[PDB]
């Protein structure tokens, strides 16, 4: 879409209908007459159009006014109501841009967020801008946690985040306008290489591919329509439903075969009781050719009996030899109609082993996407956030993606390597106990209104717990976070002096031996200017490949890579890194997604912030203290960095409005 | 998440 | 509303191959044997054609009578009654067998005959004793 209404899209908005949450800041309007609404809907969007058709600027309230036309600028209370919702959580005014009028003289509140990955530094630079004090408590000694980007002389390589998945609806879009990032499209078509190292046969590829799409959709219709979701109590996994699939698909193959060859002996059968009827026949014929002989050698002249009998034979011969033929007739309809069942048998078998191999790497692609074995996923919600995905081809940053976090970083309070050891959350305020990474018996405390935490699911999955709560967490927000899945994925970064891969493919994967080993390398990609190939590693092998050396990992992705190139045509490796997100103990793996047993709506549990019980006992309900963003926090976009960064900016506006008041719900 | 895949 | 075309998947096999643990091998097994069993069974009645089918071996090629195309007459020459009276005991009512025994009398003068020479050849007498057979 385009103009006042493609703002709308882009916002992740429609353009014609108030939001929940629109309705919730403007109760007055949604509950009013269609024509308000309407007035407040263009207002919106117009206002968006605005920020969108150049965000590198502030817009304000004035510059805002200023562009509208009447009647929409007749009422100005209701722009202004429109222009601080939309920048309270975080629609227009976001990310990097000039401010026109420079930060407030003094801040109100004091906010310790809790790491400082794109959620933490996208929250943190909001709050800022609403004039809050923020210091973000990172233990790493970089931004950005789970967007990482290796950099040596010129190869630059993602170990963590590395496409941006279009950007049709991106919040994302407007950062790379914001931010010198190089994004270049990623070219679609993908070879398969089999174990040998030769390529699969388009037609084979083609149609193995295509089967893969059918038995996802298959699974599908197993969930909904045919409601199996449950099995011996337990939550069917897709990985159990795909197995379940393939065995009705094996069995059909073998039904189809059992009544094809049951159809053959029922004709066998009727041309053996044919064959019985004729050779009887033959008897008979033989025997009366006899007996009509010998009433021939009897010579005339003869009386009318023996004349009678000579005539009575011959009779009784032409009417059984007139039967003979019709059968014979009978025989030649029966006998072509088995070579025409013969000739066309059904399906030999369902896959070949050379099949379910290739299968077996859709599979792992599958289970790269979603960073685990298809066993852990949820059969009815693994894909619960496909309606909201965005248009547009997928990119890469070129640059490295570290470049986002770094240039969001830019003006904040950040504490390098300062590891959280305890959050204390109580009525009248928070503290939050960090100690220095380097030397771990010097402590530090911090004294906040509200802690954003900021920590990766896979953090807050520790046992025994790598983070204390004071009080603990309330069962309904641990019950979500055991519920919840956090997978892992990693990636092998191999640098070389030359590009011997073909230069305009982008992707070519390599079809494994075993299931086992399905996810082990299964993928390449070429991206960078530079000479660099980045081998995934996925699935369950994802998790067994991290206790293993680099050498011994850089020795497969050569191997594998010599049989597809030639055994002299792929050189050593200059530089190689080695991803382990499951071991890196500030990730604790790679990022979300729906286990066997969760749903969509642990995403909103896991957002839902936290309010201490009162100090004196039977005082007033106290404000809300701790507060979660993060990519396992956004129900619609989880394992992103659109998603986080969309998390930071939602928990900023909730805070704001927790700490300086919505003004705008007059 | 079905996003990713290739 | 419905599988995606070329899967197969209805409620009771669903439940059919997730009965137990591996009621799904169980299953496909049964076919397996079910495939076998099926498939000598051929082999078995094709091998039992086969031997029938050279126990035909010739057709009946050395027992055919040359077409005799006699133009039909209507006339009854006393030979030709004689050879009806006996064709009337053999054969009874079958029209069609008596024409071809006397050979030159259409099916329907054949018919005629059971009313004129019903009569004097006592043609009640003689299908009475046929069907005592
Ligand atoms: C291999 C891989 C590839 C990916 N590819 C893509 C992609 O192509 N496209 C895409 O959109 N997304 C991708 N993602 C996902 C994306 O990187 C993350 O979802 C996003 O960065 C999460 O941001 P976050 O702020 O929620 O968590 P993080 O970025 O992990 O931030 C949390 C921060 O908290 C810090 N921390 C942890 N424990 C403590 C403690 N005790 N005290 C203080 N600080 C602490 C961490 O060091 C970290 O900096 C990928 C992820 C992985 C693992």
């Amino acid at each position: 879409p385009s103009g006042v209404e493609g703002a709308a899209f882009q916002s992740r908005l429609p353009h014609d209908r108030m939001t929940s949450q629109e309705a919730a800041c403007f109760p007055d309007i949604i509950s009013g007459p269609q024509q308000t609404q309407k007035v407040f809907l263009f207002i919106r969007n117009r206002t968006l159009q605005l920020w969108l058709d150049n965000p590198k600027i502030q817009l304000t309230f004035e510059a805002t006014l200023q562009q509208l036309e009447a009647p929409y600028n007749s009422d100005t209370v209701l722009v202004h109501r429109v222009h601080s919702y939309l920048e309270r959580h975080g629609l227009i005014n976001f990310g990097i841009y000039k401010r026109i009028k420079p930060l407030p003289t003094k801040k109100t509140g004091k906010v310790i967020i809790i790491g400082s990955g794109v959620s933490g530094l996208a929250a943190a630079r909001q709050l800022q801008s609403f004039g809050m004090d923020v210091t973000l408590l990172e233990a790493r000694d970089r931004v950005g946690g789970r967007v990482a980007t290796f950099r040596k002389g010129n190869y630059v390589a993602d170990l963590g985040a590395m496409v941006v998945t279009g950007l049709g609806g991106n919040p994302m879009a407007v950062v790379s306008k914001q931010v010198n990032m190089e994004l270049a499209k990623i070219k679609q078509k993908c070879p398969l290489y089999e174990a040998n190292g030769q390529a699969v046969p388009k037609e084979k590829d083609e149609m193995v591919e295509q089967e893969f799409n059918r038995l996802l959709e298959a699974t599908s219709y197993l969930s909904h329509q045919l409601d199996f979701n449950v099995l011996n109590n337990k939550p069917v996994s897709l990985g159990q439903a795909l197995e379940v699939v393939i065995q009705l698909q094996e069995k059909h193959v073998k039904d189809e075969q059992i009544e094809h060859w049951k159809k053959i002996v029922k004709t066998q059968e009727e041309l053996k009781e044919l064959l019985n009827k004729m050779v009887n026949l033959k008897e008979k014929i033989k025997e009366l050719h006899q007996q009509y002989k010998e009433a021939s050698e009897v010579k005339p002249p003869r009386d009318i009996t023996a004349e009678f009998l000579v005539k009575s034979k011959h009779r009784d011969l032409t009417a059984l030899c007139k039967e003979y033929d019709e059968l014979a007739e009978t025989q030649g309809k029966l006998e072509e109609k088995l070579q025409e069942l013969e000739a066309n048998p059904p399906s030999d078998v369902y896959l070949s082993s050379r099949d379910r191999q290739i299968l077996d790497w859709h599979f792992a692609n599958l289970e790269f996407a979603n960073a685990t074995p298809l066993s852990t996923l949820s059969l009815k919600h693994w894909d619960q956030d496909d309606d909201f995905e965005f248009t547009g081809s997928h990119l890469t940053v070129r640059n490295g993606y570290s470049c986002v976090p770094v240039a969001l970083a830019e003006g904040l309070d950040i504490k390098l390597n300062t590891a959280v050891r305890q959050v204390r959350y109580t009525a009248s305020g928070c503290e939050v106990i960090a100690v220095n990474t380097r030397s771990t018996s010097q402590t530090f405390i911090y004294k906040c209104d509200a802690v954003l935490c900021t920590l990766p699911l896979g953090v807050l999955k520790q046992q025994p717990p790598a983070v204390q709560f004071v009080p603990p967490l309330p069962e309904w927000k641990t019950s979500a976070v055991q519920r919840m899945g956090f997978g892992n994925l990693n990636k092998v970064v191999l640098c070389f002096d030359r590009v011997f891969w073909d230069p305009s493919v982008n992707l070519f994967g390599h079809v494994g031996s075993t299931t086992a080993s399905r996810g082990e390398l299964f993928l390449f990609w070429n991206l960078y200017k530079a000479p660099i190939l980045l081998a995934l590693v996925a699935g369950e092998a994802a998790g067994i490949m991290e206790n293993i050396s680099d050498d011994v990992i850089v020795g497969r992705c050569l191997a594998i890579l010599k049989g597809i190139f030639g055994s002299s045509a792929v050189p050593q490796p200059k530089e190689t890194v080695v991803s382990r997100w499951r071991a890196d103990p500030w990730a604790r793996g790679s990022y979300s997604y729906v286990a066997a047993g969760s749903s969509g709506n642990d995403y909103d549990l896991m957002a839902q912030p936290i309010t201490p019980g009162p100090s004196i006992p039977g005082a007033p309900q106290p404000i809300p203290r701790l507060f979660f963003a993060g990519e396992h926090t956004i129900r619609n976009y989880p394992a992103t960095v659109h998603g986080a960064l969309l998390s930071g900016l939602r928990e900023a506006g909730r805070i704001a409005d927790q700490f300086l008041g919505a003004m705008y719900t007059l | 998440p079905r996003l990713y895949l290739v | 509303r419905k599988p995606p075309k070329g899967m197969f998947l209805s409620q009771e096999d669903v439940e059919a191959v997730s009965a137990n643990a591996t009621a799904a091998t169980t299953v496909l097994r049964q076919l397996d044997m079910e495939l076998v069993s099926v498939k000598r069974q051929i082999q078995n009645i094709k091998q039992t054609n086969s031997a029938l089918k050279e126990k035909l071996d010739g057709g009946i090629e050395p027992y055919r009578l040359p077409e005799v195309i006699q133009k039909c007459n209507a006339r009854w020459t006393t030979e030709e009654q004689l050879l009806a009276v006996q064709a009337i005991r053999k054969y009874g009512r079958d029209f069609q067998a008596i024409s071809d025994v006397i050979g030159n009398k259409s099916v329907v003068q054949v018919k005629n005959f059971f009313v004129n020479y019903r009569r004097r050849f006592n043609i009640d007498e003689v299908l009475q004793e046929w069907e005592a057979e």
